[PDB]
RNA sequence: GUGGACAACCGCGAAGCUGCCCCACU
């Protein structure tokens, strides 16, 4: 039940990456920021990359 | 594109058209606010471009539009069409001015190396132009929009004559009426995770678009997103 | 099989290395 980067993308919304411990560690792309769940991707500026604000 | 959809009117907000001596000739995806991928193919020829973002249909006027003076080309240094067509097929543009960014200006994701290629892995992508709306027809009034199946390297190989190379790939139907086309060509193939869309391909040559067992052929992003980062890199 | 061109029950290893899988001989 151990959680690494290579099941689910370790639950990372956007990037995964291993560490030395027994966790990972989530990432997001530049203008995203970490959800406070560690886990989640969320805007860090006005018009982030890759997003409709329109519908 | 044929085969596709009208998109909604800022469904892509990344997209970029392409105006020179004719109006629509290509396509393109914003990097940054001074900054516009396209195919390297789309600026060989040395025509004073011109780019518009927010864009919607290209025959009326949705004051949502900002066009820009290309002040300077980077064609992937490697690209030589004598060579191979298909090959480096990737380029840069830079904006005299830069762009504002809101709602119908927006840049695309770029990811890197790895996380790129497991993008392009999924299988499934999003490509988008105002290209021809049938294998030979008239520019697209509005945006168009359609979802590119990736298909495997022997397999399109063994029904498209070219060889594949690693910084190639393709996408599409076998006996459909989907693809992209001509005008279609320096747009971007893009894949969308959990609601965010990143740059997996730039679609490459469209003429001959939907022929029964001829699949779409893209410029694999993942091996040129360092050169990306590197040459578009603001300051 | 031979010759030429090219990540695969995810093989080696941080910059790439390997080559399970089109063309001429069949
Ligand atoms: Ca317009
Ligand atoms: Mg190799």
């Amino acid at each position: 039940l151990d959680v690494t980067c290579n099941i689910k993308n370790g639950r990372c919304e956007q990037f995964c990456k291993n560490s030395a411990d027994n966790k990972v560690v989530c990432s997001c792309t530049e203008g995203y920021r970490l959800a406070e769940n560690q886990k989640s991707c969320e805007p860090a500026v006005p018009f982030p990359c890759g997003r409709v604000s329109v519908s | 594109v044929v085969g596709g959809e009208d998109a909604k009117p800022g469904q892509f907000p990344w997209q970029v058209v392409l105006n020179g001596k004719v109006d629509a000739f290509c396509g393109g995806s914003i990097v940054n606010e001074k900054w516009i991928v396209t195919a390297a193919h789309c600026v060989e020829t040395g025509v004073k471009i011109t780019v518009v973002a927010g864009e919607h249909n290209i025959e009326e006027t949705e004051h949502t539009e900002q066009k820009r003076n290309v002040i300077r080309i980077i064609p992937h240094h490697n690209y030589n069409a004598a060579i191979n067509k298909y090959n480096h097929d990737i380029a840069l543009l830079e904006l005299d001015e830069p762009l504002v960014l809101n709602s119908y200006v927006t840049p695309i994701c770029i990811a890197d190396k790895e996380y790129t290629n497991i993008f392009l892995k999924f299988g499934s992508g999003y490509v988008s132009g105002w290209g021809r709306v049938f294998h030979k027809g008239r520019s697209a009034l509005v945006l168009q929009y359609l979802r590119v199946p990736l298909v495997d390297r022997a397999t399109c190989l063994r029904s498209t004559k070219f060889t594949i190379y690693n910084n190639m790939f393709c996408a599409g139907f076998h006996e459909g009426g989907r693809d992209s086309c001509q005008g279609d060509a320096g747009g971007p193939h893009v894949t969308e995770v959990e609601g965010t869309s990143f740059l997996t391909g730039i679609i490459s040559w469209g003429e001959e678009c939907a022929m029964k067992g001829k699949y779409g052929i893209y410029t694999k992003v993942s091996r040129y997103v360092n050169w990306i980062k590197e040459k578009t890199k603001l300051t």
